């Protein structure tokens, strides 16, 4: 457990739960952040930009 | 350091000075010199104002290779860098490496002059209304 003086950031624990975000989102904030077909919303993009 | 709040001062009225002095209103010409470190309550039109500007209070340093930041306090209007590392590690040691600083983890206060003027029926006969300065922080 690694902690920055002054930072509740942790490395490894936030760059294993980014890599999980980052591997699996397909438009969650259509479904609960409000009452308002798709697939890989960020991989695409990431494997477009190359 | 760990300070969430700002602790401030009010004196007490006229009405419960004779309900059993302190808070006297006083003029500029009536500060004799022997009155610094006493509460006063000054009355008086405000010509001169100024900006409100982020002051520091302590300096944060940070280090890489101990990890332990330090803080310096700040009482004058100006300070000097502390280049040279004060860690509980670098005094036993040969490596005395470099410093740097914070500019969040630094506590800074909204500070602002004003110059407060005597009022003109308080002024003597013949005499011109000079003025003080007031050095505001917080809120």
């Amino acid at each position: 457990l690694r902690i920055i003086w002054g930072t509740n950031v942790s490395i490894q624990e936030c760059t294993t739960n980014f890599r999980n975000f980052l591997m699996s989102f397909k438009y969650k904030f259509r479904k609960i952040l409000d009452e308002r077909d798709e697939e890989l919303y960020y991989i695409k993009q990431l494997n477009e930009m190359r | 350091l760990t300070r969430r709040y700002f602790l401030y001062f009010k004196p007490l009225s006229q009405n419960c000075a004779r309900r059993y002095i302190s808070s006297k209103p006083l003029s500029v010409r009536q500060i004799k010199g022997d009155f610094l470190g006493q509460l006063i309550t000054v009355r008086g039109i405000i010509t001169r104002v100024s900006d409100v500007k982020p002051a520091v209070e302590v300096i944060a340093y940070t280090c890489d290779q101990c990890g332990y930041e330090v803080f310096q306090e700040v009482n004058s209007r100006t300070f000097t860098p502390l280049s040279e590392c004060t860690s509980e590690e670098c005094s036993q040691n040969q490596t005395k490496g470099q410093l740097f600083m914070s500019t969040r983890a630094s506590k800074f206060s909204a500070f602002q002059e004003c110059k407060i003027q005597e009022l003109s029926q308080q002024v003597p006969v013949g005499h011109i209304p000079r003025s003080l300065n007031i050095h505001v922080n917080g809120t």
